[PDB]
DNA sequence: AAAAAAAAAATTGTATATATCTGACACGTGCCTGGAGACTAGGGAGTAATCCCCTTGGCGGTTAAAACGCGGGGGACAGCGCGTACGTGCGTTTAAGCGGTGCTAGAGCTGTCTACGACCAATTGAGCGGCCTCGGCACCGGGATTCT
DNA sequence: AGAATCCCGGTGCCGAGGCCGCTCAATTGGTCGTAGACAGCTCTAGCACCGCTTAAACGCACGTACGCGCTGTCCCCCGCGTTTTAACCGCCAAGGGGATTACTCCCTAGTCTCCAGGCACGTGTCAGATATATACAATTTTTTTTTT
């Protein structure tokens, strides 16, 4: 099975909830698609770095350690997942 | 006293940090007093963070500290924010803040 | 400043917190159970137990407000004699139907068709044929007041009469009556009767308004007519009212105009309300018994309700073809 | 195999500061990340500046300078003093 | 019915006090699998990595969210518009 | 005659984006560098290379701040800069917590 | 002593940023921000100074300080 | 017969070999790794100098200036991404005028 | 002091024989070459640390080149480096 | 007679007390591996002497740069009217999420054995310091084109 | 018509690329200790499926508060002129501190041996979830009274 039509998997109420955590009172009707695009580009960046870290070790399974190394490579060190 | 940590009156290991220093590819030889300094500064940082974490814990009538509590502790200190305003904490959230212009008049 | 200074004022904040929590703890337990030496901090903080007793007594007062209060029948009948004098002397007068009258007529306190006009509605109608009461504002949405024989112009309902439906299409609007209640067809956020006019041919809109939407038609129920009726009255009366429905809309009372300039207002209710203490004359009793006794001083008999005598059935237009199966509740028969 | 951590030592300092306070596992994870991160940071600038002045040895001085580098004013003033008294206590005996 | 805005602030504080995770695991996992299969076919992922991606994406999006909130309030507005996010991303240093 | 307000502004924009010369006078800069540096310890000596490094680094960082503030201002539906734009820039870039 | 940066210089360096109009409350905040970044960089440089037992700070030390903040500069022995 | 010559490359590799060994990066060094590092070095230098020369010829100049290399490093998106945080000496900025600021 | 001036000059003459260059731009070039040196070697070092290895080879640095550099540039760099190392190993 | 201010009540979240239980934290234990005690050697670092490079300092010219005033015009800002896009609540549909159940690709460790990298003496050339010579480019100026 | 900018020519002037010479560093060569490539065995976690209960997403309609356009105002920088001023250049003196070399002490690395501290594991018990059922200060809105 090949995966398609999944960027729409993040739903409008989810983005509303995220904006409320952001401290926003009003949401425009043209925000969701561009938030989707920003999420898509950042996800592609992080997955590319992580997957490269993955084949570097001659491994066929992605590791959360690879994810951590990538995320601090973009200068986004994350706490509580080891390292 | 046999352990080096007890010799200097520190509560983090000296042998472990010294071994990490030697097996770290930082310098081919290492001095003797460096691990003591490392343990001291580690004492200071860990103690100061855990103190404010416990303060936050007793603020909400809770006897167990959670990374939310540490998030609260780290976001309300001026200098420690400059330390680690760069990092991200798991399930830490954000301190409440509403702009005064957003309030009803 | 210094981190030591940070620690010390944190400590003084801590001692403030501990003293507040321990004064709270000393307050919580009763004085009788505790020892003599204990509670000296509570004793010197007599203001604290003072507002504690204040909280207790204000919750008790609220409970008294909710629970039904009775007055002595003889003082009640004397005050009703004064009420009879007041209702006779006034050339124009307004009476406000209440939720106590709703409970007497089985209408829920604040189906409808099966409900019949109560004896209080009988007495109000009798006052209307005697013309002592010129206008009436009704809390209840039943329309049982119309069944009682009230003139439609004389009675104003803020919720709306369930039997009557008014078309929103026409600018003057078209008024129809149906014996059966329509709440079964109608739902929240939708305002349509679903019954086409015999003449216009457009779907009617029920005069009743649900919760959460605004009625845009003044013909079914006229706000400024009620305000003018209140203004024209020499005195204002209310009976058997929990008042919350009438609390919702102030203009029908015309509470807006100053208390001095307005006609004097009196409220009678078995259950306590703010207008009860606002009223110069207060009477605690069942609304039906009070109205019967008022009729007794007036010397005029209470009417008896009859489906043949109820105006609504004849005022009801014939039902549209196929609408019989639409409504879940059967049509009333006179 | 065996895994190295700082659980016993940080638990000891928890007792030293707060004898009557508990701890959670995610808290242990986040503090372990904190101790690691600060350790490689400080050792990093120490190694850089040791390379910088053409010295092959690492001592208390370069790491004291590193502490005064990454740590703000009052925190650094406290850290240098505590480390000095600690090192003199160690070397005295 | 409450006036418009009280519910807004209610949700604001309700989710500011909350610390949990705000995106359903299955759809976002499907998305990461789809976006990752373009680089090497027949990939295998573990749970720790996907929750790491959860947390990182949530942190970034929240951060850029208050950034755009500041940008919008600077624009004498209470409404947020796409120009706010384009500004925030341009001036943060990406793109 | 009198040029309309803006023509000279565009002219100076064009001339200053076609130039690479240092923009502020050097002696006041050496003065300020000395008079900020002396506070940590006394009796310092400086060389010209460090001073010019500080000069041009500061010039580049500040001009960067200014295109940042310009984007903030044009987004603000304005043609005039105000301090709140600089405050927003310091908010975004995160140097000020 | 901070007044040594003249108003015309600030106007010119705002021009190089592409600004057309300047308010009357800009200069003091520019002075403050330049002061704070200068004090950061000079702290880093002077610490690098006392580390290696010299009484005069060199330019390459400024290069080290600026590269620490991810602000690398070229053309000075970097 | 130098290693740079037997590899066909230009930048030194033995120099790279020593500065890898004294770099405090690993206790041991591989053999072909510096050849790789030199090759990628010649690459990046080749395209940066290519685009710098294009910029210089676009200004009818036979010599290079920090302004030309700044223009080269700013015009292309990939090198901009690589040279993101880097501030260049005597480089300047790309000429840009925003649309609504222009007169109608 | 050591610098890469002559080698860069050879690169110029192999690409642009009829071109003259100043000294400042050469300083920028030297700083640039050193900078990519620390980036590439340092990330190779963390790669060697991560996989619990103690030997530095062509593999970690080639993965690093894939890591820091864009697609067309990355594939060009990896292809040239592989051909160069194969040429180096061909002759002994 | 109308507007403003204070008080009171009703909302509105906001915070809370408590009975049961449950799974996770704390404490006890064996042991085994890293840390500690002792001795040796050797190279790195601390200290003394020199110099000459460089940084600080002063002074006269002049000259572009800075500072101040003033008329004026475009820009900021407040207010008002109006259309609509989004908050909000309810009925309906859907898929996330939990619980087993099973399989297997795949990570991790163990053994070895050979290829590869470190170390050191010889040695030779490519790279670095000095001097040059001369041409590419800056400077002042005249003219060619371009917005206003 | 008009100032500002691009363009072409002439002249001077100091940096850039060559050339000479030498010295440390790259290269040969051999050798010995050692890391990982490879096979194989194993055990565990990710994948796939299924069934079900339910909480969330969606579609819709209604209202209303907000963004936006327009108009008026007033006001505050801009361009230009004129007086003021200190920046910069060039030159000259002097002393400190950076850098280099020589030298002798001593501190880390390394090795061996032995022991005790931490880790994996297991079990008890109690703090917090979880549901249930309630208080409660802030607030805010409406009414009533007072003042002009």
């Amino acid at each position: 099975k090949v995966l398609r039509d999944n960027i729409q998997g993040i739903t409008k109420p989810a983005i509303r909830r995220l904006a409320r955590r952001g401290g926003v009172k009003r949401i425009s009707g043209l925000i969701y698609e561009e938030t989707r695009g920003v999420l898509k580009v950042f996800l592609e960046n992080v997955i590319r770095d992580a997957v490269t870290y993955t084949e570097h070790a001659k491994r066929k399974t992605v590791t959360a350690m690879d994810v951590v190394y990538a995320l601090k490579r973009q200068g986004r060190t994350l706490y509580g997942f080891g390292g | 006293a046999k352990s080096r940590s007890s010799r200097a009156g520190l509560q983090f290991p000296v042998g472990r940090v010294h071994r990490l220093l030697r097996k770290g590819n930082y310098a081919e030889r290492v001095g003797a007093g460096a691990p003591v300094y490392m343990a001291a500064v580690l004492e200071y940082l860990t103690a100061e963070i855990l103190e404010l974490a416990g303060n936050a814990a007793r603020d909400n009538k809770k006897t167990r500290i959670i990374p939310r509590h540490l998030q609260l502790a780290i976001r309300n200190d001026e200098e420690l924010n400059k330390l680690l305003g760069k990092v991200t904490i798991a399930q830490g959230g954000v301190l409440p803040n509403i702009q005064a212009v957003l309030l009803p008049k | 400043e210094r981190k030591a200074a940070e620690r010390v004022r944190r400590l003084r904040e801590e001692q403030q917190r501990e003293r507040l929590r321990q004064v709270s703890r000393i307050l919580r337990k009763a004085a009788a159970e505790r020892s003599a030496e204990e509670g000296r901090l509570l004793a010197e903080s007599a203001d604290l137990v003072t507002e504690l007793q204040g909280r207790s007594r204000r919750r008790e007062g609220l409970k008294r407000r909710q629970e039904e209060v009775c007055d002595d029948p003889e003082e009640l009948r004397g005050k009703v004699r004064e009420l009879a004098s007041a209702v006779r002397n006034a050339k124009y007068l307004v009476v406000y139907t209440g939720a106590g009258i709703s409970t007497a007529a089985s209408i829920p306190d604040y189906d409808l068709s099966e409900a019949e006009p109560t004896l209080t509605h009988m007495s109000i109608t009798r006052l209307h044929e005697q013309k002592l009461v010129q206008h009436v504002v009704s809390q209840n949405c039943d329309g049982l007041h119309l069944r009682s024989g009230l003139p439609r112009t004389a009675i104003s309902e803020l919720h709306g009469n369930m039997y009557i439906e008014v078309c929103t299409s026409c600018v003057p609007n078209r008024e129809y009556v149906r014996v059966f209640d329509v709440t079964e067809r109608t739902a929240l956020h939708r305002h349509q009767t679903g019954r086409t006019c015999h003449k216009c041919g457009t779907q009617l809109r029920d005069t009743i308004v649900h919760f959460g939407e605004r009625g845009t038609l003044g013909q079914p129920l006229n706000w400024e007519a009620a305000t003018e009726a209140a203004s024209r009255a020499d005195t204002i009366l209310c009976l058997g009212s929990s008042l919350k429905v009438l609390k919702k809309y102030p203009r029908l009372w015309c509470m807006t105009k100053p208390p001095s300039r307005r006609p004097k207002l009196y409220i009678v209710n078995l259950q306590w309300t703010p207008k009860d203490d606002w009223a110069a004359l207060k009477l605690h009793g069942k609304c039906d018994d009070v109205m019967r006794l008022l009729m007794a001083e007036l010397g005029l008999e209470i009417p008896a309700y009859s489906r043949w005598q109820d105006p609504i059935f004849s005022l009801a237009t014939p039902l549209r073809a196929g609408e019989e199966g639409s409504h879940s509740r059967k049509s009333l028969c006179r | 195999s065996r895994k190295e951590s700082y659980s016993i030592y940080v638990y000891k300092v928890l007792k030293q500061v707060h004898p009557d306070t508990g701890i959670s596992s995610k808290a242990m994870g986040i503090m372990n990340s904190f101790v690691n991160d600060i350790f490689e940071r400080i050792a990093g600038e120490a190694s850089r500046l040791a390379h910088y002045n053409k010295r092959s040895t690492i001592t208390s001085r370069e790491i004291q300078t590193a502490v005064r580098l990454l740590l703000p004013g009052e925190l650094a003033k406290h850290a240098v003093s505590e480390g000095t008294k600690a090192v003199t206590k160690y070397t005295s005996a | 019915r409450y006036r418009p805005g009280t519910v807004c602030l209610r949700e604001i504080r309700r989710y500011q006090k909350s610390t949990e995770l705000l995106i359903r695991k299955l759809p976002f996992q499907r998305l990461v699998r789809e976006i990752a299969q373009d680089f090497k076919t027949d990939l295998r992922f573990q749970s720790s990595a996907v929750m790491a991606l959860q947390e990182a994406s949530e942190a970034y999006l929240v951060g850029l969210f208050e950034d755009t909130n500041l940008a919008a309030i600077h624009a004498k507005r209470v409404t947020i518009m796409p120009k706010d996010i384009q500004l925030a991303r341009r001036i943060r240093g990406e793109r």
